[PDB]
RNA sequence: GAGCCUCUAGUGGAUGUUUUACACAUGUAAGGGAAUUCGGCAAAAUGGAUGCGUAACUUCGGGAGAAGUAUUGGUUCAAUUG
RNA sequence: CCUCGUCAUUUAAAUGGUGACGCGCAUGAAUGGAAUGACGAGAUUCCCACUGUCCCUACAUGUAGACUAGCGAACCCAUUU
RNA sequence: UAGAAAGCGACGCGGCUUUUUGAUUCUUCGAUGUCGGCUCUUCCUAGCAUGGCCAUGCAGCCGUGGCGAAGUGUUGGAUUGU
RNA sequence: GGAGUGUGGAUUAGUACGAAAGGAAACCCACACGUGACCUCUGGUGCAGCGGGUGUGCGGAAGUGCAACUGCCAUGCUACGUCUCCUCAAGCAUAGCUGGAAGCCUCUAAGCUAGAAAUGAGUCCUGACUCUGGAAGACGGCCGGGAAGACGACCCGUAGUUAACAGCGGUGUUGUACGAUAUGAGCUUUCUAUUGUAGUAGCGAGUAUUUGAGACACUGGUUGUUACCACCGUCGU
RNA sequence: CGGAAGGCUCAGUAACGGGCGAGUAUUUAAUCUCUAGAACCGGACAACCUCAGGAAACAGAGGGGAAAACGGAGUAAGAGCAUGUGUUAGCAUGUGAUGAGAACAACAGUGCAGGAGAGUAAGAAGCCAUCCCAUCAGUUAGUAAGUAGGGUAAGGGCCUAUUUAGACGUAGACGGGUACGGGGGAUUAGGGUUUGAUUCCGGAGAGGGAGCCUGAGAGACGGCUACCAGGUCCAAGG
């Protein structure tokens, strides 16, 4: 069980620890500890705090969503699958056509 | 929670309710994740499924590229999923949507079965269906007409495909016979009209080109007469 | 010839023990901000230089650093006191 | 004196402060009377900033203090308490 | 509102208390530190709240007069040395 | 010696009661003040530990003194945090039962019943005089520690999962060591051979790699090495 | 292909708001005259079909399929720059970013690509006229100018860098108050005094401010987006 993920550090927070801070902008935000809340107030950019999970991902020390470059799995050609024409007959027609074309 | 399953080899669909334990084993996943059927049901071993999309219980869609467990409002144009503009071009509007990460919010998950393997899923495996329309374009039609890389009059292929329909479907009948038609191939009416444009350009040339010489016969001093304004 | 740090020249003893409470010299503090007390007593806050901008009243000299605001380290250049 | 005088303003609330009023127990003109500026470690009231003064106390440092070696007094005392 | 006495009780009469101020000068003038506040403990009852009851001009709600009872409570501020 | 006290909400109920307007009565749940403890969480504190900068010292860098400033933070301590708090017996005032005096009546003259946040016990803290047991040795000092502490006293250990140093596992705190190498807003044009070619550089804040590095602690896990078997007194048989 | 016109009002504005001339330093779908077009390939989107969400408003998966819709290929064409020659078109030469295109029906026609000139509409400009208070006398520092560049459909402090100190005032600058401006209306012997929201022309706005996509053309509100002031429906989530 987890309480959530810390906004600044990127660290996952155990059940029964940490605190929420609610701003007048109406947003609610979760912090791991007083340490990282204070760094937010003082406008220290998280990417510069080298032990944070955020910083490590940004540097590419840790594999993260940005590294993935995912793409759809490519398939091959099929024996012309077309309405009515049974798959097996096209396997035969295509051959017969190739013969006549020569 | 509902689960909606598609089987794209067969063209078939089935919806089921999940139980709590099945549901709780899906939490944390996202669209374009995969899993093994064994995590949803006993048996179903080795059946591989892929997650497609779904809906919040409030009715908002899950979006494929918003990686969070929360609702947002986005400004959406034409061609974005979740918005359907109609009566003004260039319209853009702000609508509530949900991120891709699965949790207790979700009312329905859509899923595709990649391959049924040796298993016999009811309704998905018991039926095979085709398409809805027919390839109007010539080269798309030709491939379906079984031919490749040879030259025919369209009439040949229309004959082949019609005869095969009469034979293979009906064994003789006036049923079927959908109104097959062909694009992107020149009919005789087009041969004539395409010849006529050649006639136009050939005369317009000679007529234009004649008058130039006809003018110069009369006016050797064209430039010196004209230019003195 | 301020405070802080160094060169020349000069300098030191009632013994051991980690040592409660109450003291005397000092530090820091969530949320609130004089509710404390005869009384803001004590403490905190402000602080140098450069620029912008400065009221009532006045014996016309002053008030005046009024008030109120902004800037300031290291490096590598231009330009010569801006 | 009566007296914490009456009316207005400052506060949630004013035996306080400032502004008015005046038969003033017992104001008043070099026994000097009245209105201001600049300057007071002078007396008094309010506002902003600021804070362990307070709600309500907690933790930590140095030096004494406790225990130990060497050295070594005084105030006071009818005393049986 | 009838009616002495639910509640009151004129004109008169008998007591108790030492928490007010007098009255007196017994003890202390070879010295018993004098007002108020702060802090902290214990006691008294002539009972304000909280518990049990009786009367009523007690319908109910809110009260008023009395009885046994001293276990637990009785605050934060403004002006002023009070 | 002594300890729990009070307030509110919901339900009874828009009910009884009243012409109407209005308008009551257990059990359960939330809280405040008081009492006794506790650090798992959250605040606070910074002695041990890791980092940063200013002025000036040790020829430079590295390691660092003094004046002092500053970011984080183990163990511990603490409240602004968390847990805590009822049951018998005899009976007051009163209201009653039976019942004479006094053939009737009557709570009272004998006798009996219900009865208060009050009283006396138990659960809670202190612990007088006692009681039951083992054995010819017992106990104290000296040596080393703490969960205990002003000093005594208390809880413990002394040839062993004993202590201390190292590996190798484990659990934390700080934030990425020294040195190399590459880059860097810009600024610059030096040298050797030798006539003309070739060789051919300097100065610079910072940033990135090697490197969740390096430093520091604790381990009731496991291996190696090293140290320790005494002595003095009192009472008894 | 149209929804940028017409309709409503006079809040703001002392000004390109108003009258008279001129046609550029500019862009313009439709329409006219002259001229004027040999091109191949590929996917999707909407509707359709099968599931199926949400209180509603509004949306999902999966699979076919068109265009004169859309993206690519070749190819005509082709911006700018430089030098000759004709102000200035045009032509020559070198160099080249970019880079397309509609047919269909016969009731006998209707469309669509390119150019050059017109035609309509804007943007920016020239001259002249414009209300009250001196108990408002000095105002301005992109302000006045120059050189160079960015920006725009286009000239220009329109914006920015370095140089020069200008510009405007008792013939009323600057500040404040007030005002939609004309063609016109009422009174009138003549000279005057008063008014103009209101059939025509031009300007501005759509509760108050600000940003914007699409298009030939809007800083549009019977289009979109956010704040401020107000509202409406809910199953409380919108």
């Amino acid at each position: 069980f987890y309480e959530g993920t810390c906004v600044y550090s990127g660290y996952p927070v155990p059940r029964g620890k940490g605190t929420y801070f609610v701003s007048l902008d109406d947003k609610s935000s979760l912090f791991f500890s007083s340490k990282y809340k204070n760094f937010s107030d003082k406008k220290i950019k998280a990417k510069r705090v080298k032990q944070t999970l955020m910083s490590k991902q940004f540097c590419g020390k840790v594999e993260s969503v940005h590294t993935e470059k995912k793409k759809k799995i490519v398939v091959q050609k099929i024996v012309r699958g077309f309405p009515a024409l049974p798959k097996d007959a096209v396997e035969k027609i295509r051959e017969q056509n190739k013969d006549y074309k020569k | 929670m509902k689960l909606n399953i598609s089987y794209p080899t067969n063209g078939t669909h089935k919806t089921f309710k999940l139980d709590f334990k099945a549901e709780q084993r899906l939490y944390g996943k996202k669209t374009l994740d995969t899993f093994d059927g064994s995590i949803i049901k006993p048996e179903w071993e080795g059946l591989q499924f892929q997650i497609t999309g779904g809906s919040d219980v409030q009715g908002f869609p899950m979006i494929k590229t918003l990686l969070t467990d929360k609702r947002k409002k986005l400004l959406l144009k034409k061609g974005d999923k979740g918005f359907k503009p109609v009566n003004r071009k260039g319209l853009r509007k702000r609508k509530t949507v949900r991120g891709s990460i699965i949790a207790s919010d979700i009312s329905m998950v859509c899923v595709s079965l990649i391959d049924a393997k040796e298993v016999a899923i009811e309704g998905l495996t018991d039926v095979v269906v085709g398409a809805t329309h027919w390839p109007k374009r010539f080269n798309k039609l030709k491939a379906k007409a079984g031919f490749s890389e040879d030259a025919d009059v369209t009439a040949e292929q229309v004959l082949k495909v019609i005869k095969d329909a009469i034979l293979e479907v009906n064994a003789g009948g006036i049923k079927k016979l959908p109104k097959l038609k062909v694009s992107r191939y020149q009919t005789e009416k087009q041969k004539e009209r395409k010849a006529e444009k050649i006639k136009l350009i050939e005369e317009r040339k000679k007529k234009s080109e004649k008058e130039r010489a006809d003018f110069l016969k009369k006016y050797p001093d064209w430039q010196k007469k004209f230019a003195t304004k």
